[PDB]
């Protein structure tokens, strides 16, 4: 699994 | 073409006759778009990212246009803050890191 | 290198004396390790991603050695499941998407 900010 | 990294990749996405801007990212296994009209027959998933889990809904064979290129695949539909293009999309698109 | 994205973008890092792999991630604005021992002051800060928002502490000036390539920038640890490098850091390092 996937996006930081 | 060619991303730097000094903003955002984002990048033009045609799903479902609809236009829409997406986040190339190589730090997602897979693609997760926020809750969009989409037609078709979908089962319920989780997907975990840095705060927890959510709940999404799994869309197969769903035909996509990143930046005009055409790739058929498994879209997450769901509460996220961006459209994410994943790795299974970025595959199909021929997309490479380098440095 | 060049890295194609059939398997995660996973490499060597080091950073203050330990070394650790971490996900190359152009969706991450920002470098988010796991709880490592890290000398210097810090201040509290959150992050958000898919399922939440968490919170880190920032280290600012700090030298990391990225699959041999040292840059220096902010990195924040917290409870990531992963090791993630961002863009603050893949910009240091020329790192490019191309397709």
């Amino acid at each position: 699994a996937a996006x930081v900010x | 073409p060619q991303i730097t990294l000094w903003q955002r990749p984002l990048v033009t996405i045609k799903i479902g006759g609809q236009l829409k801007e997406a986040l190339l990212d190589t730090g997602a296994d897979d693609t997760v778009l926020e809750e969009n009209s989409l037609p078709g027959r979908w089962k319920p998933k989780m997907i975990g990212g840095i705060g927890g889990f959510i709940k999404v809904r799994q869309y197969d064979q769903i035909l996509i246009e990143i930046c005009g290129h055409k790739a058929i695949g498994t879209v997450l539909v769901g509460p996220t803050p961006v459209n994410i293009i994943g790795r299974n999309l970025l595959t199909q698109i021929g997309c490479t890191l380098n440095f």
